[PDB]
């Protein structure tokens, strides 16, 4: 019944601590996965 | 067609609760046990044979009973071990899956195929099939504190009074009883036998004659006569009752008339059966008892009754005796349950926390309210009907179906919520078009998420042990998931939900929110620079995905790859070796030293010390001592300090300091049904024959090979002892008859009075015990005790046995370790802290097949199962994702996106690897089931995006611009809506270091990084497949 009262206060900092961490993650990276602009298709097939 | 069932409400408001009330029922029907009967089928043919040799104790006891097995019904191996104290452990382990019921009959319809070709001594010194799973349960240990009652004066009340009671406690299947009984120990006297010119031979004629039960018959028995009115039952001589009662049993006609009393010349007390064993339990005399669960495994209800049964008679307990739990299984298991049930309605808890972060609702947000435990105790409910206990493996197949069940009802919320949040209409403009475009889905979000734990539920070894307690329970969370999606969910995404406004996605509700909903939906407007920015130029992209691949290649085959982790099981048993020849006096005595060594080094952590001299994992005689240390819970020991590791590398490294014994300290492995050691068990082979010296020397050439590589090869050791000395006495057998002596008063009186010899029962407490001659300890401890024995030869004169037997000394090897009929010598082993037994197993195969061919090299025990796991396990990710290849093709209707859908998978395999080795984790079984968990992740979201685009085709009309602004930017807040539940159901997990699990958050850390990538990459790479593979095929 104190675990229901840490999923009170520690449910509601590392919820979104973990949706914090993928910010650093998705919008860091997300724009050095726009610093690489080229082409290099395989297209020897075709 | 399940559409149809939508109109009825209450049809499907309850049918989910039809699954929870039989599931109600499973709690009261499933068994409880942490390590279900996962073993292969084990049978130990304990024989005995007290006081005899080990040169020919294989070869009047071991060789008949191995001389019998012929085609062993689906065996793996037969290996024996005779040892110097007349025991012969014959261990029959089987095939898994092979009944092991039909085992233990089968095995005496092996030795009972071909009996009397056995000496038939060999049954009748009394032999014991028995099919020993060796995982005890409580290993319960039975002390004096004062001190009034001796070692053997517990042994008998605990076989006289508790092991009848506890061995009909439900759930006991089983008693096993430390050490023996009592036995009224006829302690000969060899300077009293040869002063009434008697052997040992009348000592025990007389026992076999006044005390013998004697049927007599009955006064007026059948037929009478004609006139009779009488009817009686004699009492014949009885079996003699008590120590005084054997005192005096008659030797001879007494005109010395105190007739002649065997306790003349024999000083009669009782004891124990054989004192090969003494358990100081903190230096401090003990009985004990292990207890084996039975098939019904409910160690629960057993526990929580046997320490009841203990509490009963603690009121019946003599001066100072106690009882302490050594080891057990149920504080390792009480708040594993207590916690991962709580933890399980606290996932429970925490997946309407998901949905406070996205609904902000009640009505409409009390749905996995219900629609979580129907999944739940449904998993319990077909279990319960497919014979599948609560355990670890069943738990834990409970956690990870937390990331299964939310897959099927949040993601229809949001799909719900896509009308009502994005566009403000009725929920049943929702209701069957929302479901309407993933009916079909739900066709292959059930298929393609059991079709890769179809092949591990039925592929056989441990392995397939450990699986098959994985894949069903994940399957009856799949198919009870489907089966509540297609009911459930419809009616409650129908009738009791609430109107919302168009364009709220809760700004103005609760503060950081508001600021955030916008915030991530507009770092992914942000993101769009980054949705069409990859999706343009996808020719550099490719060569990105084989980034993914080498990182998965180079860090997996260098990720350890080991079998289980080492569980902190609360116990830790510390082994002694001492010289060839060294008695228990000596091993006790260093057992002073251990015992103190952990009660004054480490009495923080350790709870006890229950210590048996002369026994050993891994060997016994008298120069070999063990002891069960046990510890406190993890709230008593905290830290990496205070694990077993950090004890045993303790431990161990002190040893080296006590003088006179290897004395190695060791943990048991993660299932105690295996092993005495954790690691790996190095077994070897006769191939040519090559005797007993280079048998011995090959390994000895191994330790010459396996030992000189300390960093990984910690502790390689053997389990054959070094061949003792043995003590040859020539009876100089022409003497030994010219002398008078016919050579069975010789034998006898050399094999029973130095041997130990039953002779009859008796009775006692109304108990039959044995009766057990022997010589007084004081006169068979040297070579000069061999002088001081007395034989009768034909005219009554008697001898000693210095006038002609003419001793000497030899080698001799106590543990002849047999296989199958050929010798052998087992040697143990563990790995390197911090790395894994497949870097040190097939490091021991670079050094085992060293030797020329002669002397072969098992690996078998805990050794079968990994080499097993190292033949079908990596070989598992074929025909598992081989039929996803093939499902495929049947949801998207293309042999090409079957090119395309089978390269989400490796996205998340280097998710995992990454977070393995950013703790430091090994590649065991858990992490492969991490990876089939993480796999099973990548391939969820992909019918979110590429069926989606499948149903856009059709009825929105999309190509790749205007389906991705559509499906990746709306339909990947519902996969946030599966991450904040699942990978966050081991958040309780995360920071706990108690009950095992290590490996388990590098699972949970794994599928984050594979929801990560999930969250950036597995969201392009079909539409990058779309404009390069779609653009080929
Ligand atoms: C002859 O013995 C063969 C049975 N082996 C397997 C079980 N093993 C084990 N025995 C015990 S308690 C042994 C009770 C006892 C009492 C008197 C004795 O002297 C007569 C004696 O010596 C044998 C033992 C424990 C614990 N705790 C454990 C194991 C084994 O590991 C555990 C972690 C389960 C803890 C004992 C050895």
């Amino acid at each position: 019944m104190l675990e229901l009262l840490k999923s009170l206060v520690f449910a509601v900092i590392m919820v979104p601590v973990v949706m914090a961490i993928i910010l650093g993650l998705i919008y860091g990276l997300g724009e050095v996965f726009n610093i690489f602009s080229g082409v290099g298709k395989k297209d020897q097939p075709g | 067609m399940p559409n149809f069932f939508i109109d009825r409400p209450i049809f499907a408001w309850v049918i989910a609760i039809i699954i929870m009330l039989a599931g109600g029922l499973a709690i009261l029907k499933l068994p409880v046990a942490q390590y279900p009967t996962i073993a292969p089928p084990a049978v130990t043919i304990s024989a005995s044979y007290p006081g005899a040799d080990a040169k020919t104790v294989q070869d009047t006891v071991t060789q008949v009973i191995e001389q019998n097995m012929n085609g062993i019904d689906n065996l793996m191996y037969m290996s024996s071990n005779s040892d110097s104290t007349g025991t012969v452990q014959i261990t029959l382990t089987f095939e898994s899956g092979t009944d092991a019921d039909i085992a233990q009959v089968q095995v005496q319809n092996k030795l009972q195929l071909a009996m009397p070709l056995l000496p038939q001594e060999v049954q009748q010194q009394g032999v014991s099939v028995e099919k020993s799973s060796s995982s005890f349960l409580m290993v319960v240990g039975v002390i004096n504190t004062d001190g009034t009652m001796t070692q053997e004066d517990i042994s008998d009340y605990v076989a006289a009074n508790m092991k009848d009671a506890i061995s009909r406690t439900s759930g006991v299947g089983d008693v096993q009883l430390f050490g023996s009984q009592y036995a009224m120990r006829i302690w000969m006297n060899p300077n009293e036998l040869n002063k009434f010119q008697l052997t040992p031979v009348d000592v025990i004629t007389a026992i076999k004659a006044q005390n013998a039960q004697v049927a007599a018959g009955q006064l007026g028995g059948t037929p009478p006569v004609k006139g009779q009115q009488l009817n009686a039952s004699i009492i014949a001589q009885t079996r003699l009752t008590s120590t005084e009662e054997f005192g005096k049993i008659l030797l001879k006609v007494n005109q010395d008339g105190s007739r002649v009393l065997l306790r003349d010349v024999a000083k009669i007390e009782l004891g124990g059966e054989n004192y090969d064993i003494i358990a100081e339990f903190n230096g401090q005399p003990a009985s004990g008892l292990g207890i084996k669960l039975a098939t019904g495994a409910n160690a629960l209800d057993t526990a929580a009754a046997i320490r009841a049964e203990l509490a009963k008679m603690e009121p019946f307990f003599p001066s100072g005796l106690k009882i302490v739990y050594p080891y057990d299984t149920t504080p390792f298991v009480k708040i594993s349950i207590h916690e991962v049930v709580k933890t399980l309605v606290e996932a429970i808890i925490l997946v309407f926390l998901v949905m406070y972060l996205f609904l902000q609702n009640f009505r409409a947000t009390l749905i996995p309210t219900i629609a979580v435990p129907v999944v739940l105790l449904g998993t319990f409910a077909v279990l319960a009907a497919f014979g599948f206990s609560i355990n670890t493996l069943t738990m834990f197949g409970m956690v990870l179906a937390i990331g299964l069940l939310v897959d099927d009802a949040i993601v229809v919320v949001e799909n719900v919520e896509r009308v009502m949040a994005e566009e403000g209409l009725p929920p049943k403009e929702a209701t069957r078009k929302s479901m309407g475009q993933i009916q079909g889905a739900l066709v292959g979000i059930a298929m393609v998420l059991s079709a890769v734990f179809v092949p591990m539920a039925f592929f056989g070894g441990s392995t397939g042990a450990i699986y098959r307690q994985f894949s069903i329970t994940i399957v009856s969370a799949m198919a009870l998931s489907v089966l509540v999606a297609l009911i459930l969910t419809p009616a409650l995404c129908a009738t009791m939900l609430k109107p919302i406004a168009k364009g709220d996605h809760g700004e103005g509700k609760k503060g950081f929110f508001g600021w955030f909903n916008r915030m991530f939906e507009k770092s992914t407007h942000h993101y769009t620079d980054s949705v069409g920015g990859i999706l343009r130029s996808t020719g550099r992209y490719l060569v990105l995905y084989l980034i993914i691949v080498v990182g998965m290649a180079y860090l997996f085959v260098r990720l350890p790859s080991s079998f289980l982790p080492d569980e902190d099981q609360g116990v830790f048993m510390t082994m002694v070796q001492l010289p060839a020849g060294a008695t228990q006096e000596r091993t006790q005595k260093v057992l002073n030293e251990v015992t103190h060594y952990y009660l004054t080094k480490e009495k923080n952590n350790v709870e006890s010390v229950f210590a048996v001299n002369g026994f050993g994992f891994a060997g016994r005689g008298q120069n070999t001592g063990i002891a069960f240390v046990s510890l406190k819970d993890w709230a008593d020991r905290p830290g990496e300090e205070n694990k077993v590791e950090a004890i045993t590398m303790r431990a161990t490294r002190a040893f080296s300091q006590i003088k006179d014994a290897m004395v190695f300290a060791f943990n048991l492995p993660a299932i105690v049904e295996l092993g005495t050691a954790t690691g790996f068990d190095f077994e070897l082979i006769d191939q040519a024959g090559l005797g007993h010296e280079k048998l011995t020397q090959a390994r000895n050439q191994l330790l010459a090979e396996a030992a000189k590589h300390p960093d990984m090869l910690t502790s390689v050791r053997p389990n054959g002892l070094e061949d003792t000395p043995q003590f040859k006495i020539d009876i100089d057998q022409e003497k030994a008859q010219a002398l008078g002596v016919s050579i069975n008063d010789i034998n006898t009186t050399l094999g029973a009075a130095w041997g130990g010899s039953y002779v009859n029962d008796f009775i006692d407490r109304g108990r039959v015990k044995k009766v057990y001659v022997m010589s007084e300890a004081k006169y068979r401890m040297l070579p000069d005790d061999i002088g001081d024995w007395y034989v009768r030869a034909a005219d009554g004169q008697m001898v000693p046995f210095s006038a002609f037997s003419s001793s000497r000394w030899e080698y001799g090897s106590p543990r002849l370790e047999r296989y199958n009929g050929l010798p052998s010598m087992e040697i143990l082993g563990q790995a390197a802290p911090g790395k894994s037994t497949g870097e040190a197993m097939e490091l021991m195969e670079q050094l085992a097949s060293k030797l020329p061919t002669g002397v072969g090299y098992d690996w078998t025990g805990m050794s079968y199962q990994e080499r097993l796991s190292g033949n079908q396990a990596p070989s598992l990710y074929a025909i598992s994702l081989i039929v996803v290849f093939l499902c495929l093709a049947a949801l998207y209707e293309s042999w090409s996106i079957p090119f395309s859908v089978m390269l989400v998978v490796p996205l998340g395999v280097i998710g995992a690897l990454l977070a393995a080795t950013f703790r430091g984790l090994t590649n065991d079984v858990y992490f492969q089931v991490g990876l089939l968990t993480t796999i099973g992740l990548s391939a969820k979201n992909a019918i979110l995006i590429v069926e989606f685009a499948k149903d856009l085709m059709d009825k929105e009309g999309k190509g790749l611009i205007e389906a991705t602004l559509d499906a990746v930017r709306m339909r990947l807040r519902p996969i946030l809506m599966t991450s904040l539940a699942f990978i966050l159901g081991v958040m309780p997990l995360v920071i706990s270091t108690g009950a095992g699990s290590g490996a388990q958050n590098a699972v949970g850390t794994g599928v984050m990084g594979g929801m990560v990538t999930a969250t950036v990459l597995a969201i392009f790479f079909v539409p990058v497949f779309f404009v390069v593979v779609r653009r080929r095929f």
